[PDB]
């Protein structure tokens, strides 16, 4: 039920209509080999950093 | 002894009274999660304080 007279309601509303996805230009895989595969890894202490 | 007048004035004078002020509206699910779906079904699985 509504009675008689004038209502505010909701503000106007757009649905998407679109996508659109923009990243860089990458064309290289990143080196999972030599970082997961190195023959030699360092002591604790001496940590290093890539 | 008594003083009375023998002489009169014509003065005009201004009040100035506030009577109204501006009339709003809320649109709370705007306000509270602006276009993001998810964000207005968390707010209904909230509260109807609107
Ligand atoms: C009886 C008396 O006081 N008369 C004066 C009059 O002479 C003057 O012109 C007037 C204007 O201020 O005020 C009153």
């Amino acid at each position: 039920e509504i009675d008689k007279g004038i209502y505010q309601t909701s503000n106007f509303r757009v649905v998407p209509s679109g996508d659109v996805v923009r990243f860089p230009n990458i064309t290289n895989l990143c080196p999972f080999g030599e970082v997961f595969n190195a023959t030699k890894f360092p002591s604790v202490y001496a940590w290093e950093r890539k | 002894t008594i003083a009375i007048p023998t002489n009169f004035s014509i003065s005009i004078t201004t009040e100035v009274m506030p009577v109204s002020m501006a009339k709003t509206s809320v649109d709370c699910n705007m306000y509270i999660c602006g276009d993001s779906t998810e964000c207005a079904n968390l707010l209904l699985q909230y509260g109807s304080f609107c």
